[PDB]
């Protein structure tokens, strides 16, 4: 009733949101990088989305390596 | 096709593909599995 | 010189430089400054000459059907008006060896081939004899004038060698297309009109001209 | 002269300008350096005063817009005529348009939604609609779901035509400002050509289509074994059966016999006894004449030859008793500014819907529209707010106008430097009658309210109570139901039947206009209309006036028309633009229109609207308590707003529970809007940048910066919202009500 | 139509009259050959308004007597 | 429903505590106005520039919330009166069938039980609920006045008022007549505390009047 749909929409949830920030990071080093969050990169993003399908062993280790949280 | 991929990789027309794609595909899902309360599969 | 109700505007570009410059531009259709489009001095005159031309056989092929056919000549099943032949199904069918539709896409794929390169003529005219169209661009490549062309194909004979002669009959050939639309109106109007042919038309009118025009709008 | 005067590929056709986004500007051509470049950017979308200054560009811009309008109107007609073909039970509302719900909406069977699909009636499973199309097409003389297919190709033909049109005059081959520039030609054009010839080729249609195929119809006619319109016009024995004036053909009209054409061309005023729609005699009588009267207009001024008037002719030499030496000017700001004509027209073409409401209701046209009731007050509602929204529309524009196109040093004007500077003394005695009128109109409400609950209903404002008859609109009443027999022989009853008579056209059990009467409570919300439109005018017309300078911002058209304020200096200046003076006007509107839409369905409910009985006694809706409770305010919360929404809520259930849904979500997206309307920017600012932090925190800060909503987009939001939240409630509350009763 | 009628003498001279008063009377490019003005433009616009006021009056006078 | 209304309310105490809070921790400044302390609690805003400053103040986040608060309240309190005038009537199965869905909160609450109240005084007669159907409308009448002060902003009135005072001085007979204290609009942030004094005053009215004429209707 709950959890095993719960775990379903985390996992989906945590795609979204793991891609849509690795996304951010990968044009997060560009010249103006607004120009692309408006005018998204197809071939980037399609790179991007399927890099999230196994998300929760990526977001563990950059939990553990650090890479998940700023440094300021 | 120069400068279409760019106006359809613009975010309102990639919004609305993105979401025209995944609104049928949950409207395919429901069509196949309606009216759906529990997760059974496990 | 002859000018038919000439303007203060029209005889700004009308001068003398087109077949039938007498001036007749009260509306304003013809004027070169600020065009665009088809509603341009060039292509106006290409289209009066064209239209003219279509006219020209449409009103000797329209009436000809009927010219003949009062006269014995032809059978008179294929003695039909111009609107009882097919061409209006409310009004009228005759039965060829294919259906209506089947010629339409005859005439589209034929005249296709026959105005497309005209156009493109138009547009460049030194094509139209330089792509391999079974090499009978020998011919179609000569323009001159876009609606003057003047090859092997359309001018085979002279008729109009000396520019006195040819300005001549591009005056005669203009004037008989003018008069052809008219007649064409005529036609439409009439058969609108009475529903019957020009020719039974002309053949009322002559014979005992009683109820000429007053018969507005009754069939 | 009135040259064609048009230019060759000015702008080359690519999807260059497709890819960088908001290239028509300075200062959003570069891209985003925060998230109000993409509000900024739509914001300015169609801002083409904004964008290149000069009225050549700008006129070729609107012209070709145009035309994707039309394309779009067509695809939309397109789409109505091809659901009422497909999708639609149009054939079993013609054999029984009494008891069959019109229905041209199918929903698909997916999540439960099928309930909408209701038992409309005729074998079908719909949604009912309330567009009133059916009662087109039997006007029309349908009768085929074929024909409606077609017209929908033809309209999908016209919708292309109409966007290469706009394609063709925009970047192949556009007018250039000496041809917008000249409108004698314009007016000439669009009065003997468009609305011209276009009531003469309808009343074409008419007489050739609509009146044999609606007496057909009338007789009693299965549509299927009917003639054909084309029957009508080739076989003249079918239509001279028919009409026999057909048999005579147009020498009644070019012998100037029309006195025999009297069979097809009445003056029979009233309504149709058999259908409750009007008489399509008289409406093809009425699109003749209005092709001839049209038709002589449009020769009025001079465009190419010696005769006719000059517009600056005419206002140029218009002397008269009060300030004729002006109207001097006016055919240059009109001719150089697209901002005045867009003002005005909308004024004009908003009080002309209004208008139309206003006598679709009263005169209904089409068959067997009076007694589809939600067809009536969703036309009526409908045209309403559209009235109302173009005339805000009329101040916004206005007031663009004042701002940007206004130069006296050039284009000086007498009249409107006059009202300019005694704009004082019309904004005051404005607000001076809309005192008075909120006063002596919804403070004899409360007089009514305090009365009734203190137990004293002598002291009410009603009846039987102190009395406010509205004498002059009963004594116009009274005129009209006596105009045909004196001063109107030619008619043989009154243009309506809302004036008075022994008349009341029932077409089975239902009644379609029987005379409204006018008694206090008709005074009092008359009185609260006149008033509404008044405090509207007053912030309309404020804004208008004082768009430029005041008392308070001598330098506002330095400012801007769409400026939220200058500071909160000289006590606070935070609404002080014209932009906030339409978005004002625009909640005025909404009260206006919205008491305008519920005087219209209580008394429509209370006093017409109902049922005929066997023995000649009627049944209204509500019955007949509009005297007695819309007298008071807690007589419409009562009467009207919980009384009638009880439809709306005990739905949830059959087709009508979209209704139902629609009304809390509607009820939402209001209250929604006043999250905007309440607040302001940096509060949402400072929010959003302890978000941002939040952000920043895990690597997904990102690069369009996110901004709060601009405080003029705040107020455009909430505006926004509230309106849709207020007239979808209404809406939904509307035609739920009037779906389930009637 | 039926020339010599009512309907004909009526409005032919309300025709006539209108270009009248607009070739020698008070009524008012495109160069005609008539002495003073009035132009192809000006001959139907008085045409058309004497046709309007031939209308009007063969209708008054259709109406009563 | 009384675990979704228990979230509704979860909902409104976490955003009045969040608006407060907000306020409470960005009273001193923020990145869009730092020097904050130096303006005091209350003040109007920083200006137009910035991209915009309306509503910055730790007043203006005070005053949200209180429109959240009393939202939050309203909910509470919908919750309790429904929960018990369906267990005094009997009931309890309405609320638990009815409480789960907002038409239910809409049909079986507020148009039900506010029959016996807007009856209070109807063209034949009253009762004597009539109090209570005048306080009603009170209420609402002064709920939506406060939108008059919330939504219409100043300088429209400063500029209205500027004609009312030239309509004043040049009207004869009144000329002789002249204010001591020159007629301002409302200040900014005065206004936003008047349009949420009329909102709030409404609001208790209106619930006020609701709760206890459907409650003295029928006494459960
Ligand atoms: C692949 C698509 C293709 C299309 C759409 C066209 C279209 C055309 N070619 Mg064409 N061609 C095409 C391939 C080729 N052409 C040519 C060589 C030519 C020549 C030499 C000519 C054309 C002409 C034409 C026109 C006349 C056809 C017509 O009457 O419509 C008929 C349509 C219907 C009957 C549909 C029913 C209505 C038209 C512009 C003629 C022209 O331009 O004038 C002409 O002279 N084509 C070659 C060889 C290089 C092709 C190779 O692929
Ligand atoms: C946030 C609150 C909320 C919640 C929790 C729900 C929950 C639900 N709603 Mg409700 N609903 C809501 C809001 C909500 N809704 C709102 C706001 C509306 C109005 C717009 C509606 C309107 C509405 C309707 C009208 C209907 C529902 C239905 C449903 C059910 C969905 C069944 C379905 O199609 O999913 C099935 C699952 C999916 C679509 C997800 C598929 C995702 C893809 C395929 C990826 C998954 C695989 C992935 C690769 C991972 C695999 C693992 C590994 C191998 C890699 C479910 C109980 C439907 C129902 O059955 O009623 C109970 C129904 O008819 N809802
Ligand atoms: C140009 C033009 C066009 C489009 C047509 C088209 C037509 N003509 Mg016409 N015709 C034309 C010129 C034209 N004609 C000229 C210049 C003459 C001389 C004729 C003399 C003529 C006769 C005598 C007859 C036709 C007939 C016809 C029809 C049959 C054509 C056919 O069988 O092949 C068709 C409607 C026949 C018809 O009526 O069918 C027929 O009997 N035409
Ligand atoms: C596919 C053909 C085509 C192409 C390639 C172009 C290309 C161009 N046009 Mg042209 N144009 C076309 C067709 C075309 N146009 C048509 C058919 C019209 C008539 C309406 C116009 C009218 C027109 C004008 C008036 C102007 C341009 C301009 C431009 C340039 C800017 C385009 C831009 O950024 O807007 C891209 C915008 C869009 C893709 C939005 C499409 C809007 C459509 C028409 C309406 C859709 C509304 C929809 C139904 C309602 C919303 C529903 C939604 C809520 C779900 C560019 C060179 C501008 C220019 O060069 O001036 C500087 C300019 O001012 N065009
Ligand atoms: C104002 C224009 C308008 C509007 C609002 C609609 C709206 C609708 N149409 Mg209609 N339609 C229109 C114009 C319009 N149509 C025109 C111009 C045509 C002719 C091409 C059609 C032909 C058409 C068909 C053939 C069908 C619809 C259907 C529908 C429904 C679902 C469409 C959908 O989800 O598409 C899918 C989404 C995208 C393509 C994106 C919806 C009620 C369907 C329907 O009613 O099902 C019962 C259906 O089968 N429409
Ligand atoms: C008698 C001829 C005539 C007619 C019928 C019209 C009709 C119209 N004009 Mg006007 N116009 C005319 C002459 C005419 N104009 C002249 C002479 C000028 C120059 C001074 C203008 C300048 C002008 C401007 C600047 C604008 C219009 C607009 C409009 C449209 C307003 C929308 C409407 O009412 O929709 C009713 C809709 C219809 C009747 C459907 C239209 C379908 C047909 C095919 C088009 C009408 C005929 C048209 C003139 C094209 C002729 C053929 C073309 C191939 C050359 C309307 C279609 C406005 C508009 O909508 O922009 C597009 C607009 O912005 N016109
Ligand atoms: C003939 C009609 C007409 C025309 C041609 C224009 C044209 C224009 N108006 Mg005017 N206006 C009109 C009617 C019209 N307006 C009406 C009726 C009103 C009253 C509401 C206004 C009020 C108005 C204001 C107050 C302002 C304008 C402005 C403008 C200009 C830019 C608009 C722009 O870029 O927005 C492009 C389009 C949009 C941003 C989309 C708007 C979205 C609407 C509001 C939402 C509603 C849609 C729908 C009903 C809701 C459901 C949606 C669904 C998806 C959920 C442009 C000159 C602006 C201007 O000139 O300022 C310099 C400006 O500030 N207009
Ligand atoms: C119900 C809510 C409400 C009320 C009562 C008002 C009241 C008023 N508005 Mg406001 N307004 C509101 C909501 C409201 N507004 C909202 C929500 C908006 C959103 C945009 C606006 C926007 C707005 C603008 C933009 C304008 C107004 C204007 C007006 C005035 C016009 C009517 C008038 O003075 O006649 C008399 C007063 C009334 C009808 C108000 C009700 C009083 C009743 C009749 C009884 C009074 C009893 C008596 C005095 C005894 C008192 C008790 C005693 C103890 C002292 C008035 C002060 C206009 C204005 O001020 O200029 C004229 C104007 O331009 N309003
Ligand atoms: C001098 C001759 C003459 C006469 C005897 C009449 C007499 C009449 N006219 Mg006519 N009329 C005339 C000239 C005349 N008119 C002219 C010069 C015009 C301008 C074109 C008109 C335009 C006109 C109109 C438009 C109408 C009349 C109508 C009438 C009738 C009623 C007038 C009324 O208001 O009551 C009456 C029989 C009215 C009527 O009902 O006639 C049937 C009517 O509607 N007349
Ligand atoms: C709520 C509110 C806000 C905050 C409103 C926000 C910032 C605007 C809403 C923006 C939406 C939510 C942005 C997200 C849409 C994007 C296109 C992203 C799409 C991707 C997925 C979400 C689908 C203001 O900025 C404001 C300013 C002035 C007066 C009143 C208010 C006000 O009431
Ligand atoms: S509160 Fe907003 S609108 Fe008012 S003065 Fe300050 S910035 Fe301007």
């Amino acid at each position: 009733e709950f959890i095993t749909p719960g775990i379903l929409f985390l996992y989906i949830a945590g795609w979204i949101g793991w891609v849509g920030r690795s996304y951010l990071i990968a044009i997060s080093g560009e010249k103006k990088p607004a120009m692309k969050e408006i005018i998204i990169d197809v071939p980037l993003a399609s790179r991007i989305i399927f890099r999230g399908f196994i998300w929760p062993v990526a977001a563990y280790r950059e939990f553990l390596n650090g890479d998940l949280i700023a440094k300021d | 096709m120069r400068d279409l991929k760019t106006y359809l990789s613009v975010a309102p027309v990639l919004s609305t593909l993105w979401f025209g794609s995944l609104a049928g595909l949950l409207i395919e899902i429901n069509r196949l599995f309606p009216d759906a309360l529990t997760f059974p599969f496990f | 010189r002859p000018l038919w109700f000439a303007s203060s505007q029209s005889l700004s570009y009308l001068d003398g430089s087109l077949p039938g410059d007498y001036g007749f531009d009260p509306l304003g259709l013809s004027d070169p400054e600020g065009t665009g489009g088809f509603i341009e001095p060039r292509w106006l005159a290409y289209g009066e000459i064209i239209n003219g031309r279509f006219a020209m056989l449409g009103a000797a092929g329209a009436i000809a059907p009927e010219i003949l056919g009062k006269a014995g000549l032809i059978p008179a099943e294929t003695a039909l008006p111009w609107f009882q032949t097919g061409v209006i199904p409310p009004a009228g069918t005759y039965t060829y060896w294919a259906d209506n539709y089947t010629l339409f896409v005859l005439e589209m794929a034929l005249m296709g081939f026959a105005e497309h390169r005209r156009l493109q003529d138009w547009y460049n005219p030194g094509s139209m004899g330089k792509q391999y169209f079974l090499g009978l661009e020998k011919g179609l490549a000569g323009s001159g004038n876009p609606a003057y062309p003047g090859g092997p194909f359309f001018n085979p004979l002279g008729f109009g060698k000396d520019e006195k002669s040819l300005k001549e009959l591009k005056l005669k050939e203009v004037k008989n297309g003018r008069l052809a639309m008219l007649a064409i109106l005529g036609y439409f109007i009439q058969g609108l009109v009475t529903g019957v042919g020009p020719y039974q038309n002309l053949l009322d009118h002559l014979a005992d001209p009683v109820n000429n025009n007053v018969l507005t709008s009754l069939k | 002269e009135v040259k064609i005067l048009v230019d060759r590929d000015p702008i080359k056709t690519s999807f260059e300008e497709w890819a960088k986004p908001g290239h028509f500007s300075r200062t959003i051509a570069k891209g985003p350096d925060t998230t109000t470049w993409i509000w900024n950017l739509h914001a300015d979308a169609h801002d083409f005063d904004s964008h290149t200054s000069d009225l050549e560009e700008i006129s070729r811009k609107v012209f070709s817009a145009h035309f994707g309008q039309l394309s779009i109107i067509f695809l939309w007609l397109s789409g109505m005529y091809f659901h009422g073909a497909r999708f639609s039970n149009y054939e079993a509302w013609l054999s029984d348009p009494t008891h069959i719900g019109p229905s041209a909406q199918v929903v698909w069977p997916i999540v439960g939604q099928e309930i909408l699909n209701g038992d409309v009636g005729g074998g079908f499973r719909g949604i009912q609609i309330t567009s009133g199309f059916f009662q087109i097409w039997r006007a029309s003389g349908i009768t085929s779901e074929l024909q409606l297919y077609c017209t929908a190709i033809g309209a999908l033909v016209f919708a292309a035509l109409m966007l290469f049109a706009g394609w063709f005059h925009y970047h192949k081959a556009a007018p250039k400002l000496a041809w917008f520039q000249d409108v004698e030609s314009m007016l000439n054009h669009h009065l003997a050509g468009l609305l011209g010839l276009g009531s003469l080729s309808w009343a074409g249609h008419q007489v050739h289509v609509s009146l044999p195929i609606n007496q057909f119809l009338n007789a009693g006619v299965d549509p299927k074994e009917i003639p054909l319109p084309h029957e009508f016009i080739l076989n003249r024995d079918l239509l001279a059966q028919l009409y026999p004036s057909f048999a005579e053909g147009a020498t009644p009209f070019f012998t100037l016999n029309w006195s025999k054409y009297s069979e097809f061309l009445t003056f029979r005023g009233g309504l149709d006894p058999v259908t409750g729609g009007l008489w399509l005699t008289d409406i093809a009588h009425h699109h003749l004449a209005i092709a001839i009267l049209f038709l002589i207009a449009g020769h009025m001024y001079r465009t190419n030859w010696g005769i006719g008037h000059g517009i600056k002719d005419i206002l140029e030499a218009h002397k008269g008793p009060f300030t004729g030496q002006g109207h001097k000017g006016l055919y240059e700001i009109l001719t150089t500014s697209w901002h005045a004509q867009l003002s005005l027209n909308l004024a004009m073409l908003g009080s002309l819907t209004i208008i139309v409401a206003h006598h679709m209701y009263s005169m209904p046209p089409y068959p067997y529209l009076a007694t589809d009731y939600a067809t009536q007050l969703s036309l009526f509602t409908h045209h309403m707010w559209i009235g109302g929204f173009l005339i805000v529309g009329a101040a916004a524009h206005a007031a663009i106008f004042m701002v940007r196109d206004y130069d006296p040093t050039n284009r000086y004007n007498d009249l409107l430097d006059r009202v300019l500077r005694h704009r004082d003394a019309i904004i005051s005695h404005l607000n001076w009658v809309c005192i008075f009128l909120g006063f002596h109109s919804f403070g004899l409400y409360i007089h009514n309210d305090t009365m009734s609950a203190l137990g004293r209903p002598q002291d009410m404002f009603s009846d039987t109570a102190i009395q406010l008859q509205p004498v002059f609109a009963q004594w116009i009443q009274n005129t009209h139901a006596l105009a045909p027999g004196v001063t109107a022989p030619g008619e043989t009853a009154s243009t309506s039947l809302t004036w008075g008579g022994g008349e009341l056209v029932a077409v089975g059990g239902k009644v379609a206009l029987l005379p409204i009467p006018l008694g206090t409570a008709d005074f009092l919300v008359h009185h609260i209309h006149a008033f509404t439109i008044h405090v509207t005018v007053l912030i309309l017309l404020k804004g208008v006036l004082f768009a430029r300078s005041s008392r308070l911002i001598p330098d506002k058209a330095n400012l801007g028309f769409r400026f939220p304020c200058d500071g909160p200096g000289r006590g606070g200046t935070c609404q002080v633009s014209a932009w906030d003076h339409v978005f004002l006007g625009l909640f005025w509107m909404y009260n206006a229109i919205s008491v305008v839409i519920f005087h219209f369905s209580w008394k429509m409910q209370s006093d017409v609207w109902g049922s005929i009985s066997d023995q000649g006694v009627v049944t209204h809706i509500t019955g007949g308590n509009f005297a007695q409770s819309s007298i008071t305010i807690n007589g419409w919360l009562r009467d009207f707003l919980w009384a009638q929404a009880s439809q709306v809520i005990q739905s949830y259930g059959s087709s009508l529970s979209a209704y139902g849904l629609f009304f809390l979500g509607a009820h939402f997206v209001w209250a929604f809007s006043l999250m905007f309307l309440f607040s302001g920017r940096g509060y949402w600012q400072e929010l959003i940048e302890s978000i941002v932090w939040a952000h920043n925190k895990l690597k997904v800060a990102p690069a369009t910066q996110p901004r709060a909503l601009s405080i003029i987009q705040g107020r455009a939001v909430g505006v926004t919202h509230y309106l849709l939240g207020g007239i979808a409630t209404t809406w939904a509350f509307f035609l739920a009500r009037i779906i389930a009763v009637g | 139509d039926f020339i010599g009628s009512s309907t004909n003498l009526i409005m032919v001279t309300s025709t006539t009259l209108m270009l009248f008063a607009g070739r020698f009377g008070l009524a008012p490019g495109l160069q005609t050959g008539d002495p003073a003005g009035f132009t192809l433009a000006d001959t139907l616009a008085c045409g058309t308004v004497g046709h309007i006021i031939g209308v009007g009056v063969v209708l008054g006078l259709k109406n009563i007597g | 429903g009384d675990f979704l209304v228990h979230h509704a309310i979860a909902l409104g105490l976490h955003t009045t505590t969040l608006i407060l809070v907000k306020g409470a921790l960005d009273a001193r400044g923020s990145k869009l106005m730092p020097d904050k302390k130096d303006f005091g609690y209350s003040f109007p805003c920083d200006g137009p520039g910035r991209g915009g400053t309306c509503d910055i103040s730790a007043w203006d986040a005070f005053y949200l919330a209180v429109f959240w608060m009393l939202n939050t309240i309203g909910w509470v309190t919908f919750y309790w009166h429904w929960k018990h005038i369906t267990l005094w009537q009997g009931n309890v199965s309405q609320f638990n069938e009815s409480s789960t869905y907002l038409m239910g909160w809409l049909r079986d609450y507020l148009w039900l039980n506010s029959s016996q109240l807007i009856n209070g005084y109807n063209p034949f007669g009253m009762n004597s609920l009539s109090v209570w159907a005048w306080m009603f409308l009170f209420g609402h009448l002064v709920w939506a006045t406060g939108f008059m002060f919330l939504i219409s902003w100043r300088g429209y009135w400063q500029e209205l008022i500027e004609t009312l005072a030239w309509a004043h001085e040049r009207t004869p007979l009144a000329n002789l007549i002249r204010w001591k204290d020159k007629p301002v609009a409302l200040s900014i942030v005065q206004a936003r505390l008047v349009g949420l004094a009329h909102f709030s005053v409404g609001y208790i009215f209106t619930y006020a009047a609701f709760l206890i004429a459907s409650t003295s209707g029928k006494f459960g």
